[PDB]
């Protein structure tokens, strides 16, 4: 969610995310804290058996037939935690987020309350005015000729620099905005 | 009404007392700053087990990309935090 | 009726001399004014219409057409002033005097006594709305538009006015009254076959009839909004009141000439309504609404009973607000981001609710929610239609369901999920798109209490 | 393995940026400046409208045929009718087996 | 009525909850003991099911088979 | 308010099925480090829980103390 | 070992049982590496525009715009009369006119001769 | 059940069918039948509105009920002699009912038994 | 129905909101002692569904029992039926034991 993905997973990366989906099947299988924490172990043996292959082509194989084996006795109704992907909240609060620049449009009356937030909120808008050329510049100073390769952003790296395209990202409304 | 806004601190201390639940971790000899793999000398199935027991603990579930690089407790810590928008 | 048509005149050079920066103030409230007098055509006498003149006549099939032209006239400038605040004096006038020519046809139309009066106006309604599209149309496709509106028209309209002068030099009058009195049955002939669709094509064409609907999308998509809202409200209806009136002279023929026209109508109501479930464009959708509702119209004028003829005249009247209300509510969110695509904007009811509660009962009038007059009838339709016949209630069944479908569709993808990021110039709502809305929504709704005003002759 | 040295001085640097948003999204004491019996419902909710339908049914609804028709009363051997005094026989003498 | 988490512990418990929850359970207990000692046939049945080859045939009306 | 949490020196598996549990991993060669992190759901609170049919027989032992009660009171009453 | 999953249209293929994320070579890589190339130039184009503090409005998309066109309007231009295009312009847009003409008139047929015959129970059906 | 079973799987032709009964006049092995009475009116049942399926051989025992339960009203306990009478009175005519069903089945494989079997002392 | 199922589905909601908007039985420990006037409610909710005698399921639910079984029916309804009278036991045995017996598998955040 938050970090620029690469251009593919290592047998690593899915020898892991396997791993951690077995894991969470098995715990949705095995309801009781105590039964599954004696076939997560078990897990954990039969998963460090061929730890040390040195084979990658075996060690493919194994990877293989480990999916087929997790998707004939996956569960078919594994636990989800409520404000994931498939979770029964998952976009629950996506009704109470409201964008920031929504406040540029109010009446002076409902700004007359209010004068100390939109006093800051003024603040912050010549902040990101005043840092938005140089953002721009580095930027362009950064990026290699034939365009950006991954979605990976460069930090600031001078005194008063800000990392740039970062208002979208610091300026999120939130995750339970009302 | 429901529970109390998170405070960095309560974070912490939950993570640590997590972390020194596990069998693999010296207690005495734990800190909030100490490497996983290097200080600690885990391996990746450990570090996994680890982000589970912190999903276990805070009761959200991290992503395989973002969690690949926690770390040590602190960065769990930063995580949180930041994804449940705690700033003190 | 002189007294409703000379200050519509009046209209006019009320707005040919009126200064520069007045000329809504002025149109809207003398616009009004007209609406409320012709308000007391509505009282009907009961046995026979109300004849004012040789020349004009009122119906109770007639007084609701006429005070739903009427009242639409002032909204339509309301729709109006907006897109046209950069244009020049003398182009505003313009535009107005075009809306204000096609009330005027649109009025005499109604009432003529005969049929070849009828014909001129209802012919004469061509050029301000062709001006209309073809000068203010945003788009370059306007054009093409203009010219598929015309020709669709014309190629059934030369067929009818040769028709209805053989039938003046075999019967000796046109005039609706002698036409009725002196009905004599239509044999069964090649020739009385061709008199027939000569008689019925125009206004199939005009309702459209599916597969000669091909013009609508055009006309309806690319005219600014007030060119929409009365293409859709008013100009749609002149098919079905011309059906109407000239069904009278058809008899005994029409129970087997109207077989292929059934067909075509139910099966392409079905057709345009699942058109509707995959559509990217929003006043496509619309559009292709439209053309569902006046299928079933087609069907109720066909089968020629009592309940088939008010359901007719109510679905007439309420598709009329319905549509040009839902007309207004894509234009408002096509002002804001210069774009009909329809998943463009999204979740625009947490960025502008009470224009959501409009969106919510502009659909729960399209899918006819009881007991609204969109509901009335089609419920009166649909129960002619199965006294005709028991196995129209597959073909009207489904399409029930098909409309509740896209209707839902369209509001659940324009207001509801998240709003689109990048989009940041969604303005509060102004005090004239809610008025506008309102106008069209609360007439329906008291329209409820009382049915039969707009239940039609045979009541 | 984990963070690149630019990724976490920028995450560190976007937190701290978010995290004093976060903090000024706080209301002061005084921020919203708004500018300047016990039996009352049971008498407008209960008592006004249940006058204004029986006032309606009563001399309204009633006043034209057929509006408000109750099923007949139930009749049973040994009552006795309000209106003419009737009184209807009793039931035949049971077998009594008792 | 203040209550605070507990983290890891059996949650805060009040008299009042207790007592209603147990009164409500005995409740419902006493209601059905007082209903079944008082109409046991709703549940048990009251008239005697009948067995029909009980049935003598002069009672029945059948003939000996010769007629 | 502004609770902290017990120590942690007191999570210990033996006496719940985590000890089980550990017996058998033994006798595999294997081993769990994570049973000191459940042991808290059996420890303190949760230490006794009923079985089904004693749930359904909870107001029991009232309820048939009270009815005896109220047809004793019967048994004594139509005596006048 | 295990029963085996086949695919079909309307549940596809997961990715894990997918025989080509499992054998790779490097001009496989090489393709990745070009996809991630073209969605980050994309991702920078987007974002530049998204954060300009001065930019007012919608970003308009060029992708957006080819979709609606080539669902509308260029579809006429790319269409030509054949074998296939004819018959099922044929069959889906003529056969369910005559399959319901045959239907209703089979129906009322039915109907209108059963009421030559006094048989059809019209008793009470004065509203039509 | 048994009686299905019966039906079913053994003979049909030994088993009564429900629809179709009785198939025997009702004065075949009897030689005098007393035939049922009423306590009830038409009248009665009619101005009582018990319901059309109500109005059998027991109704007189419901109308003792409902005038019963409507005279003591607020006392909704009060009538158990009137609910036990009808209650007793209706399965008196289940029983009747049950009488004549197996009457009819005993008689069918009466007649079969001595039918055919004249149809055996005719064969020789 | 509408008293009972109405109760049951207003004790599953204080169990979600207590469990921090957590539906899923499998993370619902043992409730019985820690909600206990929730768990007395979703008991007696239960006894009701399942026609204990002298309820208000019983009059409701055992009368229809009895006359779908000495009825002129069809007998795979009947069958049906029964088996389906069956089944709300089991189900409602499932929700009390996994919801209310055991021990904790929730968050330790209580
Ligand atoms: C049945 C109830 C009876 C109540 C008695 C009093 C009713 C008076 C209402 C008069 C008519 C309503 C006007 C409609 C436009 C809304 C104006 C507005 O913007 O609200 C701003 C206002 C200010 O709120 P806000 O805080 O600023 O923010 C508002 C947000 O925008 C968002 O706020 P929101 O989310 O709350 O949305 C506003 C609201 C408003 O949106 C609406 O959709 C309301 C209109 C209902 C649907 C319209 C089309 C359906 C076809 C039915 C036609 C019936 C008309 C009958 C004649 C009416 C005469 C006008 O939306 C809804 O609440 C959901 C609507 C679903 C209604 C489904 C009911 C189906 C038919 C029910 C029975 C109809 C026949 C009655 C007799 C039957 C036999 C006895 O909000 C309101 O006042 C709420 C409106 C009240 C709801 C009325 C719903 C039922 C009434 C239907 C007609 C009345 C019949 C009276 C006869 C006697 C019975
Ligand atoms: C895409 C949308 C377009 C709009 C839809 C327009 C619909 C127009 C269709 C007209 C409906 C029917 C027309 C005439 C009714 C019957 C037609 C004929 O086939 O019936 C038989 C007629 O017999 C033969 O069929 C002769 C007609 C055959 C020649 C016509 C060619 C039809 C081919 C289809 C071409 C498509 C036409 C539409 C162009 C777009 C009846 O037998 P008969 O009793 O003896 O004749 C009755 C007339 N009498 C009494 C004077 C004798
Ligand atoms: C936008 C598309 C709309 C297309 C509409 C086209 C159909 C219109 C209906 C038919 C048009 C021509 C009808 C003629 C007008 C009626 C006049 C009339 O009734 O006179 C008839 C004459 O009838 C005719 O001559 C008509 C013959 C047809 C000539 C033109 C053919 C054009 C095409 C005909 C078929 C198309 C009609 C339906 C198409 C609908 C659109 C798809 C009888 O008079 P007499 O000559 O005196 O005969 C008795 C004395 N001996
Ligand atoms: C009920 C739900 C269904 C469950 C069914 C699932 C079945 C699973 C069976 C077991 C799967 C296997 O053995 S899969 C066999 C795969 N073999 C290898 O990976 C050998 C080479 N080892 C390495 O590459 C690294 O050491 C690595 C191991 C990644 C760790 O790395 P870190 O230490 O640096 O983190």
């Amino acid at each position: 969610a938050f970090s620029a993905p690469a251009a593919y997973l290592t047998h690593q990366q899915k020898v892991l995310r396997l791993y951690k989906r077995a894991l969470r099947h098995l715990e949705s299988w095995c309801v009781h804290r105590d039964k599954y924490r004696y076939f997560a172990c078990l897990m954990r043996a039969r998963f460090d058996e061929h730890k040390n292959e040195k084979d990658m082509v075996k060690a493919t194989q194994l990877l293989r037939q480990a999916e087929e084996e997790f998707w004939y006795g996956q569960h078919p109704q594994p636990y989800i935690f409520p404000e994931s992907p498939g979770g029964t909240s998952y976009e629950r609060y996506e009704c109470y987020k409201v964008p920031e620049w929504c406040l540029d449009d109010w009446h002076p009356s409902e700004k007359a309350m209010y004068p100390d937030y939109f006093a800051k909120r003024e603040q912050w808008k010549r902040l990101r005015r005043e840092s938005w050329e140089r953002e721009v510049k580095q930027l362009q100073e950064e990026t290699p000729p034939g365009g950006p390769r991954t979605e990976a952003l460069p930090p600031a790296r001078k005194e008063g620099d800000l990392p740039p395209l970062w208002w979208h990202i610091v300026t999120r409304p939130r995750e339970r905005p009302m | 009404s429901d529970a109390p806004p998170l405070t960095l601190e309560a974070i912490k201390d939950r993570v640590l007392y997590v972390l020194k639940l596990y069998d693999k971790i010296d207690p005495e000899k734990l800190s909030v700053n100490s490497h996983f793999m290097k200080d600690l000398g885990l391996d990746s199935l450990d570090q996994v087990e680890i982000i589970m027991a912190m999903e276990d603990e805070f009761g959200f579930e991290i992503p395989d990309i973002d969690a690949e690089k926690l770390m040590c407790p602190q960065e769990i810590v930063d995580y949180i935090a930041d994804k449940k928008d705690v700033y003190e | 009726m002189l007294k409703i048509i000379i200050p519509t005149t009046m209209l006019l050079p009320m707005t040919w001399m009126s200064k520069h920066n007045m000329i809504w103030i002025n149109a809207t409230v003398h616009s009004l004014l007209i609406s409320l007098i012709s308000l007391s055509l509505l009282n009907q006498l009961g046995e026979n219409s109300l004849n004012f003149s040789l020349t004009f006549f009122s119906d109770s099939l007639s007084a609701p057409l006429l005070v739903l032209t009427t009242w639409l006239l002032p909204l339509m400038l309301m729709a109006s002033q907006s897109h046209l605040s950069k244009e020049t004096t003398t182009r505003k006038k313009l535009y107005i005097t075009m809306l204000i020519l096609l009330q005027l046809f649109l009025i005499m139309t109604f009432t003529a006594t005969e049929l070849i009066l009828f014909y001129i106006l209802f012919e004469a309604t061509l050029v301000p709305t062709l001006i209309i599209i073809t000068r203010w149309g945003n788009q370059t496709e306007r054009l093409n538009a203009g010219l598929y509106f015309l020709f669709y028209t014309l190629a059934g309209s030369l067929p009818l006015l040769v028709a209805l002068v053989y039938i003046q030099n075999t019967t000796g009058s046109l005039n609706f009254l002698i036409i009725h009195y002196w009905s004599h049955p239509l044999s069964n002939s090649w020739s009385n076959i061709f008199m027939w669709l000569a008689c019925i094509m125009a206004f199939m064409v005009k309702m459209p009839l599916y597969g000669l609907h091909l013009w609508l999308p055009k006309a309806h998509v690319e005219a600014p909004i007030a060119g929409s809202m009365v293409l859709a409200a008013v100009l749609l209806k002149l098919g079905g009141y011309g059906m109407m009136r000239i069904t009278t002279i058809l008899n005994p023929l029409t129970n087997y000439m109207a077989y292929p026209f059934l067909m075509l109508s139910m099966w392409g109501m079905i057709m345009t309504s699942s058109i509707c479930l995959r559509q990217t464009d929003l006043k496509s959708l619309i559009a292709y609404s439209s053309v569902s509702h006046m299928a079933l119209v087609i069907v109720a004028i066909m089968i020629q009973t009592p309940w088939s003829f008010m359901g007719a005249t109510a679905l007439m009247i309420a598709h009329g607000l319905t549509s040009s209300m839902l007309f207004c509510l894509a234009n408002t969110n096509y002002e804001r981001v210069h774009s009909r695509t329809m998943i463009l904007a999204r979740g625009l009811q947490t960025l502008l609710p009470l224009m959501a509660t409009w969106w919510l009962v502009a659909s729960l009038t399209n899918l006819a929610l009881p007991p609204s007059i969109n509901l009335i009838g089609e419920l009166f339709i649909i129960t002619a239609s199965f006294s005709w016949s028991n196995i129209t209630i597959i073909l009207m069944g489904m399409n029930m369901m098909i409309t509740a479908l896209y209707s839902l569709y369209m509001l659940i993808t324009t207001q509801r999920g998240k709003y689109t990021h990048h989009i940041n110039n969604i303005k509060p709502s102004f005090t004239r798109e809610n008025a506008l809305m309102a106008l069209h929504i609360l007439p329906l709704l008291l329209l409820t209490l009382n049915p039969k005003m707009i239940l039609g002759p045979l009541y | 393995s984990g963070y690149t040295p630019d990724e976490k001085l920028r995450l560190q640097q976007l937190r701290e940026l978010r995290r004093r948003w976060l903090k000024d999204q706080e209301l002061s004491p005084r921020e919203p400046v708004l500018p300047p019996r016990h039996s009352i419902f049971a008498v407008t909710h209960v008592l006004i409208p249940v006058w204004i339908i029986h006032y309606y049914l009563k001399y309204h609804v009633t006043a034209k045929p057929y509006t408000v028709v109750e099923r007949k009363p139930r009749i049973f051997p040994g009552d006795t009718i309000l209106e003419t005094g009737e009184v209807i026989p009793l039931m035949k003498e049971f077998p009594d087996q008792h | 009525v203040h209550i605070e988490p507990r983290y890891r512990q059996f949650p805060q418990l009040t008299r009042s909850q207790l007592i209603q929850a147990e009164f409500f359970s005995a409740t419902m207990w006493f209601w059905i003991l007082w209903r079944f000692w008082h109409d046991s046939d709703a549940v048990l049945g009251h008239f005697p099911y009948p067995d029909p080859s009980q049935w003598t045939d002069e009672e029945l009306g059948i003939l000996p088979d010769d007629e | 308010s502004k609770m902290e949490l017990p120590d942690y020196k007191q999570w210990k598996i033996e006496g719940t099925p985590l000890e089980t549990v550990q017996e058998k991993l033994a006798a595999r060669g294997l081993r769990d480090p994570w049973g000191r992190n459940e042991a808290w759901r059996y420890s303190g609170g949760f230490a006794n829980n009923v079985s089904f049919v004693g749930a359904l027989l909870k107001g029991f032992k009232w309820g048939f103390a009270a009815f005896v009660v109220a047809v004793g009171a019967e048994y004594y009453l139509e005596s006048q | 070992s295990f029963p085996k999953y086949k695919p079909s249209r309307l549940a596809t293929l997961p990715a894990t049982l997918d025989p080509a994320e499992y054998d790779i070579s490097p001009e496989t890589r090489k393709a990745q590496a070009e996809r991630l190339a073209i969605r980050s130039r994309l991702k920078r184009e987007y974002l530049l525009q998204y954060n300009d503090p001065n930019r007012l409005g919608v970003i308009e998309d060029p992708a957006l715009i080819r979709w609606t066109y080539a669902r509308s309007a260029n579809i006429y231009p790319n269409f030509r009369p054949t074998p296939k295009t004819s018959l099922l312009g044929a069959l889906f847009g003529i056969g369910p006119l005559f399959f319901w003409y045959y239907v209703f008139k089979t129906d009322r047929d039915k109907k209108e001769k059963l009421i030559q015959e006094g048989k059809l129970d019209q008793t009470f059906n004065i509203s039509y | 059940g048994a009686h299905l079973a019966r039906r079913y799987l053994g003979d049909a032709s030994k088993e009564p069918d429900p629809l179709r009964m009785p198939t025997f006049p009702p004065d075949y092995g009897f030689p005098e039948r007393k035939e049922r009475e009423m306590v009830a009116t038409q009248q009665e049942m009619n101005d009582a509105q018990l319901m059309l399926q109500q109005r059998d051989y027991c109704a007189h025992y419901l109308i003792q009920l409902l005038k019963c339960k409507r005279d003591s009203f607020p006392n909704f306990l009060a009538c158990k002699h009137e609910q036990h009478d009808w209650d007793y009175c209706e399965h008196l005519d289940y029983v009747k009912r049950m009488k004549e069903f197996e009457r009819e089945r005993r008689l069918l494989q009466r007649k079969k038994r001595r039918e055919q079997r004249e149809a055996e002392m005719a064969r020789g | 129905h509408a008293f009972f199922k109405a109760m049951l589905f207003m004790c599953s909601g204080s169990i979600i909101h207590s469990l921090n908007d957590e539906q899923d039985i499998r993370k619902m420990g043992g409730l019985y002692k820690a909600m206990p006037f929730t768990t007395t409610a979703l008991i007696i909710g239960s006894l009701a569904l399942t026609g204990m005698p002298y309820l208000t399921g019983f009059y409701s639910k055992d009368l229809i029992i009895e006359a779908v079984n000495m009825s002129y029916t069809n007998a795979w309804a009947l069958l049906m039926t029964l088996i389906a009278t069956s089944l709300t036991a089991a189900y409602s045995t499932r929700i009390i034991f996994f919801a209310f017996l055991g021990k904790p598998r929730f968050p330790p955040l209580v």
